[PDB]
């Protein structure tokens, strides 16, 4: 301890056979700034060990933090790294986390920063296990106020591949939805099962006027054993224009099973002049 | 089809009468304001 | 303004302004408004 | 679609009811139905 400031340094070395433990902590005090570093490594075997490294630096109007740790168990591994920079009103958080066991590995990316009093965030997660990928992405610039959302979720597999994309904005007044989903289903248990997915949803809203439309096609063919050719083909689409002066809607429902089909036609009307609905229930059926 | 009532007519008549009376009062106020000049007010203040 | 005022005309003017405001809101653009906000922030900074 | 508000005055507005009619059709070789049910307002005069 001196007029310059405190200094503290400590080292503890212990080892025997496969185990070696090298621990050191350097604590220095200098003026209006702090310096510290703890570099600790715990080796139990060449492929079986633990590493920790913490390094903190304090200076007027700025913070620097570094965190790096490493763990290994021969066939298994885990690593993580996180950066932290902070100064008045400015935040910058970034790093990596990665866990892996042989081929099966998971990759994660995280980066959070705040500038101009607006918070930005990006995360990326990808998993590749047993020859199957999953790609779900949360995109950048989720501000937090008058914000926006974007996403990209993708699953890939032999029996099934699924792709989902979404975008929407929560601005002060106007609203919008752009939802688009696609799924191909292939399955063979007790015959082939072709699960096809066509789902589109869109919505737009604004003061004193709302509108939307759902667009879905559902078709599935089942080639089950015993020469059973079964096709389930559902097709519904929706829409409606809404605003105080004029109001109406439409709903087209087409459903069929093999040779038997039903279709209903609906149109809803609500306007200054009139209100009315019209329905056409047409059926096709088998059997006596 | 427009639905009008005698109450609406009386409402409009009384509204017009009250507006006319208030306009008269406002004109009286404006004339009273113009009557005593600001410089004469300052002169009275200086005398005080 | 008192002479101008009339109940039927007053409600008509209010409805007119409300319809104008609705038209402005429904045509509201966030990019244009954001640029206007940047302009106003720059104006405030320049003033101070 | 844009917003539409009919103007507002001291008078009340009413779109008079004209008619109500039901149109029904059923098609099947087993049975056929065609039923119509209609009712409306008497708009010849207000006093009646």
């Amino acid at each position: 301890v001196s007029q310059e400031g405190l200094k503290l340094s400590n080292d503890m070395m212990g080892s025997y056979a496969e185990m070696k433990f090298d621990h050191t902590n350097s604590l220095n005090i200098a003026g209006l700034s702090l310096d510290f570093s703890s570099k600790l490594d715990n080796i139990y075997s060449s492929d079986k060990f633990y590493k920790q490294t913490v390094n903190l630096q304090l200076q007027p109007y700025s913070l620097v933090t570094t965190l790096n740790s490493d763990l290994k168990y021969n066939a298994l591994d885990l690593t993580n790294n996180g950066k932290l920079r902070l100064e008045p009103l400015k935040l910058h958080v970034a790093g990596n986390l990665k866990g892996a066991y042989q081929n099966n590995e998971i990759k994660h990316i995280y980066a959070i920063s705040s500038a101009a009093l607006s918070a930005s965030y990006k995360a990326d997660t990808v998993a590749k296990v047993q020859g199957v990928e999953f790609s779900h992405r949360l995109n950048t610039d989720i501000a937090g106020l008058a914000s926006a959302i974007d996403m990209s979720t993708n699953y890939n597999s032999d029996s099934l591949h699924f792709s989902n994309v979404f975008r929407s904005v929560m601005a002060p007044f106007t609203m919008t939805i752009d939802a688009h989903t696609n799924g191909n289903g292939k399955l063979a248990l007790w015959g082939e099962h072709t699960g096809q997915l066509y789902s589109k949803f869109l919505l737009k809203a604004e003061p004193l006027a709302f509108t939307f439309s759902h667009d879905y096609k559902g078709s599935t063919s089942h080639h089950l054993v015993s020469r059973k050719s079964i096709s389930a083909a559902l097709e519904h689409k929706v829409s409606a224009l809404l605003t105080p002066a004029e109001q109406t809607g439409t709903w087209k429902l087409k459903t069929q099973f093999n040779n038997n089909e039903y279709s209903q036609d609906l149109d809803a009307y609500n306007t200054k002049d009139k209100i009315g609905v019209e329905l056409t229930g047409r059926t096709l059926a088998d059997l006596t | 089809h427009s639905i009008n009532l005698p109450f609406f007519e009386t409402l409009q008549e009384y509204f017009e009468r009250n507006r006319q009376t208030i306009i008269v009062v406002l004109e009286n106020v404006q004339r009273n304001l113009k009557h005593i000049n600001i410089d004469q007010f300052v002169r009275k203040y200086r005398a005080a | 303004k008192l002479n101008e005022l009339s109940f039927k005309t007053f409600i008509e003017d209010v409805n007119k302004f409300l319809d104008m405001l609705i038209k402005k809101l429904k045509s509201f653009d966030y990019h244009q408004f954001v640029d206007e906000t940047n302009d106003k922030i720059r104006e405030v900074t320049q003033r101070l | 679609p844009e917003f539409q508000l009919p103007h507002i005055s001291h008078t009340i507005e009413v779109p008079t009811f004209g008619k109500l009619y039901s149109i029904l059709k059923i098609q099947s070789p087993l049975f056929t139905l065609d039923a119509n049910a209609d009712i409306g307002n008497g708009t010849t005069s207000a006093n009646e």
